RNA sequence: GGGAUAAGUGCUGAAAGCAUCUAAGCAUGAAGCCCCCCUCAAGAUGAGAUUUCCCAACUUCGGUUAUAAGAUCCCUCAAAG
RNA sequence: UUGGCACCUCGAUGUCGGCUCAUCGCAUCCUGGGGCUGUAGUCGGUCCCAAGGGUUGGGCUGUUCGCCCAUUAAAGCGGUACGCGAGCUGGGUUCAGAACGUCGUGAGACAGUUCGGUCCCUAUCCGUCGUGGGCGUAGGAAAUUUGAGAGGAGCUGUCCUU
RNA sequence: AUAUGUUAAGUGGAAAAGGAUGUGGCGUUGCCCAGACAACUAG
């Protein structure tokens, strides 16, 4: 349930899952699927920042 | 049992869109269009409730296929009687009644469930380019190939 | 085009041309008036209703299909006519010859026309397999136990089951049927009745209509 | 798919009018409205006729080798006229049976009343529809094998066997 | 108008072409025409 | 009878300057054919269908009222069973 | 088809032919299109396309088999527990009686021949053929649109006009 | 998804001897604007 959330709002920001995901672990954080999920829920704008600190390490 | 936000009534807003089937091929359409009416592509989309939009193909007889697909390609049906087989090709399918063509196809690629009948209603046709759903003000929805 | 109704009395017989027997059915056909035009701006389809016996108007406590008011009074009170007691449909003939509130006479038809009559059967009720379709009986001696009854209904392990259709045992009789390819004899205008040169379906006293065959 | 890929493309000397999407040449007798292909397209930059050949696949190798044949004879039957000279016998001899509780419908045994029996020869401008009608009258009887009874061209063998399917 | 499997040139005034997708003899000889299939 | 069609017969025509039913195209052609035509039952929760006509006090239409060749219950019957 | 193997059934999967009723195939018997013939006309050798319907009464051998008589446009080959016995018969195979022939010291045996010999069941579930009650459509009475479904389709012989 | 190729049969998504003017690769030669190779006339 969770990867099938976040792959949704992450293709909202022109991004797949499989990159978004690799992005993140070269960037360093550690959020689990449960929580990247939830914030996207709630707080929209704190889930933008995340994305782009995950397109800054390509 | 932690904390994971549910879907339910009263939460979920389904709007309308209206998809062109202008040049586009059958399968690559109806697969697109499948994900919208479940709603996959929403941030708080649910398995056990309905979360998906209303689509609107305005055209549907200008679909085209590949190769020989539209002299093959034939559609079945039983009428469970002793030797009552009838058949049809894709291509006599199109020139009559090309929005029963779309819609099974499209009718295929859902879960045969009681929420997937629902959710196969929210599915409208058509073979000109005017729809009578003018009061819903449906927008314009790319595919996003 | 040229349609009509009428009541079925019963079966005669009549001598033509070169004293030839003809057995005709006779059928009295009168008080036909048109009640409504179906258009196709309005409906889709061209037709027109036709009305055929007649009944008494307004009445109060009546608890039987022969005179009140209401629903059919008004609907009949649209064209000059009265109550009718059958009503039908004809999407064969022209609707720029007719007006709502015409006399439909049986003068439209001439010797030597070919007609189709079509009407309800008779009706025997619950019937067997030897007389519902025309079955064969199995010995009636030589020690045999088989007689009127039907034989197999299916195979045996592929298909373990009845198909669709199987023939069996049931209500046979109430049915629409139409003889096609039909004749008329001659018509009268004086007891307004029409001679039918054979045997159309139904029993006695029964509503038949008559429509020019398309073949 | 054995033909010179090379084609002389002569020029014509007819009144030429390409609408783009359809081609029509209009001379002494021609004006015959045709829609030709819109993958290679044409350079008539004057009376000299001219296609181009774009894209250089073996689709477009044919393509391109049909349409220049394609407009020659249409140009050249707009000034020319394509006749064919039909020879054959004429009897009218046709099935057997003799005279033209039930008759198979009617009566039967039925020829055809010899109006011309002589050499026709048909006079068009589109050979395709020359070709059409010149056959479609040259069926009417197909040349036999006994002494070449029928509308033919030229060719015929003697034969007289019909014993065996 | 022979249908075997098998299908070669009897003499050289026939000549091979193909068809809808089939190998045919058209033969100038109307007793040596085959098709394959 | 109508529409495409099978085997097949063709007409033009091209990636060997010829040829060639073919790769475009134009025809013709079966009890073929399930298509159409003919006969019968049929509103289809893809709540669907359509037309014509008839029907109002209670009392915030809560139904306290209720009306409609509106339904029965009961009774004399048969073209029905 | 005759066989090879022994995987399901021995606290039972009980039966060869005929009768009644059926469905499906095509490797086409009849009707329909064609092609080529060492294919005179009739007519037919073979080959291709084609499955929609139609494919008979008797005598006899014990009959599935076969042989004959007379017809017919034709008397096609198969599959479904070698279709169908909680639908029928019991002739065949067949159990206790009894003869004949061969075999055995004998009780008896024989894929020898002959006469006689009990075939059980009130339909719960699915399936099929008919026929109603209850609700639903946001409806009281009529009259209907209908391509979803079913049925039916191409056999003969003369007459008489180049 | 990225990059490059192959196939036109729905091959993919059932077999063999054999047959074949399908197509892409590799090689090894024989002629080529003195003009091959279509086109064509001398016995």
């Amino acid at each position: 349930l969770w990867i099938t959330r976040i792959n949704a709002a992450a293709r909202q920001h022109e991004m797949s899952y499989s990159r978004l995901m690799n992005g993140l672990k070269k960037a360093g954080i550690d959020i689990n699927r449960k929580m990247l999920s939830e914030i996207a829920i709630s707080d929209e704008k704190a889930f933008a920042q995340l994305v782009t600190k995950a397109k800054d390490a390509l | 049992m932690r904390q994971t936000f549910m879907a339910n009534e009263s939460n979920i807003e389904r709007k309308w869109y209206v998809i062109d089937a202008e040049g586009q091929t059958l399968g690559r359409l109806s697969s697109e269009v499948a994900s919208i009416l479940r709603g996959k592509n929403k941030v708080t989309y649910t398995p056990h409730v309905d979360t998906g939009d209303y689509v609107i193909v305005i055209n549907a007889s200008k679909i085209e296929f590949t190769g020989n697909k539209e002299t093959d390609k034939v559609y079945y049906r039983h009428s469970n009687h002793p030797g009552g087989i009838k058949s049809i090709t894709a291509g006599e399918l199109r020139r009559t009644n090309p929005e029963r063509l779309i819609e099974n196809s499209i009718k295929g690629m859902l879960p045969s469930t009681r929420l997937g009948e629902k959710q196969g209603k929210k599915l409208f046709v058509y073979g000109g380019a005017e729809h009578p759903h003018a009061a819903q003000q449906p927008e314009n929805y790319e595919l996003r190939g | 085009t040229k349609g009509i109704l009428g009541r079925k009395i019963g079966m005669t017989q009549v001598f033509g041309e070169n004293g030839e027997l003809i057995p005709v059915t006779v059928v009295e056909a009168k008080e036909n008036v048109v009640l409504q035009k179906k258009t196709v701006e309005v409906d889709g389809y061209n037709a027109i209703q036709v009305g055929f016996e007649d009944k008494k108007a307004y009445k109060k406590d009546a608890k039987s299909n022969k005179y009140a008011n209401k629903p059919a009074e008004g609907h009949a009170k649209k064209a000059d006519a009265a109550p009718k007691r059958f009503i039908r449909e004809f999407r064969n003939v022209d609707v720029d010859a007719y007006e709502v509130g015409q006399e439909v006479s049986v003068d439209t038809f001439v010797a030597g026309d070919v007609i189709d009559v079509t009407g309800v059967s008779k009706g025997k009720g619950f019937q067997g397999a030897i007389k519902r379709h025309g079955q064969s009986r199995g010995p009636m001696s030589h020690g045999s136990h088989f007689h009127r009854a039907p034989g197999s209904v299916g195979m045996a392990s592929d298909a373990s089951r009845v198909f669709k259709g199987q023939k069996m045992p049931g209500r046979m009789g109430g049915n629409t049927v139409t003889v096609q390819n039909l004749e008329v004899v001659q018509v009268d205008t004086e007891n307004k009745v029409i001679l039918v040169k054979g045997n159309v379906p139904g029993p006695k006293k029964g509503l038949v209509e008559i429509r020019t065959s398309i073949k | 798919s054995r033909v010179g890929k090379k084609i002389i493309d002569i020029p014509s000397d007819v009144t030429v009018t390409f609408d783009g999407n359809h081609v029509t040449v209009k001379g002494p007798k021609g004006e015959l409205s045709r829609t030709l292909n819109e993958r290679m397209t044409f350079k008539q930059e004057e009376n000299t006729i001219e296609v181009v050949r774009p894209s250089d696949s073996k689709e477009d190798r044919t393509n391109h080798g049909t349409t220049r044949a394609l407009l020659n004879n249409m140009v050249q039957g707009v000034s020319q006229g394509y006749v064919k000279v039909l020879e054959l016998v004429g009897v009218g001899y046709r099935a057997q049976m003799q005279g033209k509780p039930v008759e198979i419908k009617a009566e039967e045994n039925i020829t055809f009343s010899v109006e011309k029996n002589t050499v026709v020869k048909v006079e068009g401008i589109s050979k395709e529809q020359v070709g059409a009608l010149a056959s479609n009258i040259r069926s009417v009887r197909p040349p036999e094998p006994y002494k070449g009874k029928g509308i033919r061209y030229q060719g015929e063998y003697v034969r007289r066997k019909e014993g065996k399917t | 108008m022979k249908v075997r499997p098998s299908v070669k040139p009897i003499c050289e005034k026939c000549k091979v072409i193909k068809r809808k997708g089939k190998v045919m003899v058209i033969c100038e000889n109307p007793k040596h025409k085959q098709r394959q299939g």
